[PDB]
């Protein structure tokens, strides 16, 4: 068909949506359902009982947040499907799903079952042309314009890294960990209830997001700022309330790197990325050091290339070239991508059409999905 | 003969893991000369000994043999009885008895049971020491295993500032045998051996139990990662690479589209 | 087929058994932490083992 | 929260306790009459007896529903407003966060304390709501001694007569010292 592709980037914290050609995503909101938990009493009052989008973070204190995907993976499909219903809608894209193909970018080392429910609903409840999914971490070099190079995409859902040769990428090579931004999020919150500052509501809990993003830097030296006593940094409110951060900003963050604080029996950040590339065969591993990537919104912590680089040389072995490279526009790297891989005319012979997938089944995306 | 030596040392690494006490031996037998070398240098299963003065099962080492006689670390005494007397202070015993009692600890909540022995050994800089750790599988379970450790440390005390140089090396032997119906019975062996240098801070609120503990306990994290993830992966790569489920006319298909694609993408530059 | 359907089945075996030996076998020589999900805390240790004898008696 | 809660039932019953003093009246009603319903929309349904309580002046309150509505909070944090997990809720989902080798142990082994189990028919309400929860084929056995308010001081006075107590505080020494840092180190 004619119709420009649709890449639909489905992210656990931010949904990245646009046609292939298109620059930047047009259309980003966050990934939740947002049902209001107070009663309607007036006539003329807000109708409906799902907002997404602006909508929701406009009336957000009438609403009860709930995310229907965690670590990357749709927990609950009913809302999933009303979100994609809504990337349709009026309000995003405003057009219909039978007229343009779909490309979706998937985090490595996903269900299979996942990827097959996901396939019913685009050609089953949607009448979708074709369907391809696609990796995330090869599509993230596709933008930066490289062939070769290991892609430490630490997200707010999952943190992986995939060492990617001249477009191949290694499947035994792909490290992939639970702990993300959200974790992080979640860290931060007990520690703020252990200073004297409670957030219970999960509509207060974006507020801690808000915090966090705003005011977090990542120390160089995390015993050293862990003894001293720190400045107590204010933080206002949408109130007007004043709440003293202080020491919080750098040990909320320090979980990437030590996953023990949260209590989780999985490496660090740091050791994912040496660990990725030192599995690779020898005559490669000296390229992967040399060209090291960062995407993910988890990288977005002041002096994180700082404290990252300090530790993967002391894990590296001696004598070896550390060069980490980070994207100025580092969330949009995947969707820029899927827009690129859309465009080629090669693309065309990759996705799986709705009469194949009717003939075959789940095996047809099996066999054509890389 | 130098070259027999480098001979019986690299066919050593080649042979069993588990046949290492047995082979060992024959070498011995053909090249005598060398038996303290070849003893020294290859790594043997740690020997278990039951002490009857304190009721404790304490691992042998090569630091607490005088002559034949092993000293026990609990009793502080030589099977046989000697009247050497070599114990190099009072201090080191409550130093090393304390020392014993930390890392009995640290086994019961890591490991859950086995043996750990730590000997102490004093020096005109500061003490050294060897930790043994040895943990083998239930033998009424399926499941078959042995784990051994050797954390050997040499603390050097500096005169002023209370910032001794901590020096550790550990060698770590793992064997395994899974008896699942699906598979047969499949054996995975492995060794490795790591050094870290670390500079600590000595006080009453950060002793040397203290340093040197969160020093062994990180090493054996590290290994553990590595031999799981990146020995045993590249293990797995292999086996896969031997033979493939999925016919080679089905790969070169997607390889060809693959293919089409990185020519595509050379081609619009 | 029969050689086909039996390789295919033992190959598979050993992948899983990747995945076990990490969660059982591997693990259950050594956790990578104690019960508690947290590193042992080596001054507490020192203090604690005398308090928690008497206190779990 | 559960005498405040249950002030709100009475005020609107036609019972007013503005008076801080009036307040501790509440709490004494609250404390003695307030019954955990097995089933809540059943006792709802049914009409009460309207039981009369006897006030410090002399005076008659008939409590009727309030009485087994009030407590209800324990279980029900929506009822005041608040979005959190019900008690039930926080007993299993503690364990369910523990480590699998533990969880049986931790279902075998459950303590009540703290004086709001002290509700008639707490045992057999929780018991019911954590079979909901809990993990099928699971064996819960919750142990609650006669002397569950005096538990924790119980404790302290076993704790404080062990030798090892003679190195767990902090002196008076120690503290000059290193100051707020002597009781962080001898209690974390
Ligand atoms: N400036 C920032 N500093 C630190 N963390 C940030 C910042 N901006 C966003 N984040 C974190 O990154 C998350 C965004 O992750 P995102 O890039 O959307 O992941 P995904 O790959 O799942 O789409 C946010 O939810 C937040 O936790």
């Amino acid at each position: 068909i004619a119709n420009q592709p649709v890449v639909i980037d489905n992210g656990s914290g931010v949904i990245k949506a646009g046609f292939a050609g298109d620059q930047i995503p047009k259309y980003c909101f966050p990934n939740y359902v947002g049902r209001p938990k107070h009663v309607r009493v007036m006539a003329g009052a807000l109708e409906g009982d799902i907002f997404i989008g602006p909508k929701a973070e406009e009336h957000r204190g009438l609403l009860s947040i709930r995310y229907p995907m965690e670590h990357g993976i749709v927990k609950d499909w009913n809302d999933m499907e009303r979100i994609w219903q809504y990337v349709y809608s009026k309000d995003q894209l405003q057009t219909f799903s039978e007229e343009h193909p779909v490309l979706l970018t998937e985090a490595p080392l996903n269900p299979r079952k996942n990827r097959e429910r996901a396939a019913e609903v685009f050609f089953e409840t949607f009448n979708v042309p074709a369907l391809f999914i696609s990796m995330q971490a090869v599509l993230s070099l596709y933008a930066t314009g490289r062939t070769t190079g290991v892609v430490l995409d630490s997200g707010d859902g999952v943190t992986h890294a995939v060492p990617i040769y001249e477009g191949f990428a290694m499947p035994h090579s792909i490290m992939r960990i639970d702990i993300a931004g959200r974790d992080v999020s979640r860290f931060l919150r007990l520690y703020l209830r252990k200073e004297g500052y409670d957030f219970h509501s999960s509509s207060e809990f974006e507020i801690v997001k808000a915090i966090k993003e705003r005011a977090c830097y990542l120390s160089i030296n995390p015993q050293k700022d862990e003894t001293l006593e720190t400045e107590k940094a204010q933080y206002y409110l949408p109130d007007g309330s004043t709440i003293e951060i202080g020491p919080s900003r750098f040990r909320a963050p320090e979980l990437l790197f030590r996953p023990d604080l949260i209590g989780e029996e999985s490496e660090g950040i740091h050791e994912v990325l040496v660990f990725a590339i030192q599995k690779s065969d020898m005559d490669l591993r000296r390229t992967l050091f040399s060209n090291i990537v960062l995407s993910g919104g988890s990288t977005l912590f002041k002096g994180f290339g700082d404290r990252l680089l300090s530790e993967v040389k002391k894990l590296a072995p001696k004598d070896v070239k550390i060069r980490i490279s980070a994207p100025q526009e580092r969330l949009y790297s995947t969707w820029i991508g899927g827009s690129i891989l859309a465009s080629l005319d090669t693309f065309k012979k990759m996705w799986v059409s709705k009469k194949e997938y009717e003939e075959d089944g789940a095996r047809s995306i099996h066999r054509k999905t890389f | 003969s130098d070259q027999q030596l480098d001979c019986a040392l690299d066919l050593m690494r080649r042979l069993p893991p588990q046949q290492i006490e047995k082979n060992l031996s024959d070498l011995i037998d053909l090249v005598p000369s060398l038996c303290e070398d070849l003893l020294s240098s290859v790594d043997q299963p740690l020997k278990i000994a039951r002490d009857k003065v304190v009721g404790k099962d304490y691992l042998l080492c090569d630091y607490n043999r005088d002559g034949d006689s092993y000293r026990s670390p609990w009793s502080n005494k030589y099977d046989p009885p000697l009247e050497d007397g070599a114990m190099p202070s009072a201090r080191l015993r409550k130093l090393e008895v304390e020392a014993n009692n930390a890392f009995d600890q640290y086994r019961d909540l890591y490991f859950e049971g086995g043996v750990s022995s730590v000997y102490l050994w004093d020096l005109d800089h500061g003490f050294a020491g060897v930790i043994l750790i040895k943990k083998a599988g239930d033998g009424s379970k399926k499941i078959k295993g042995c784990w051994d450790s050797i954390h050997v440390v040499e603390v050097q005390e500096k005169s002023s500032g209370r910032t001794a140089h901590y020096k550790l090396t550990s060698t770590v032997m793992l064997w395994l045998q899974t008896n699942k119906s699906g598979s047969g019975t499949m054996n995975l062996g492995g060794s490795l051996t790591r050094q870290m240098e670390k500079d600590e801070t000595v006080s009453d609120c950060s002793p040397h139990i203290a340093n040197i503990g969160r020093l062994v306990e990180d090493m054996e994290n590290k290994i553990r990662s590595t031999l799981n993830e990146i020995y045993f992966g590249k293990t797995k790569d292999i086996v896969n690479g031997l033979r493939s489920v999925q016919t080679f006319a089905d790969k070169s298909k997607q390889e060809a589209l693959k293919n089409d694609l990185v020519e595509a993408l050379k081609r619009k530059q | 087929k029969i050689i086909e359907n039996a390789e295919n089945e033992y190959q598979t075996a050993i992948s899983e058994n990747y995945q076990t030996m990490s969660d059982t076998t591997f693990k259950a020589l050594r956790r990578q932490l104690p019960v508690t999900r947290t590193k042992i805390d080596w001054n507490k240790i020192l203090s604690y083992k005398i308090g928690k004898e008497m206190q779990n008696a």
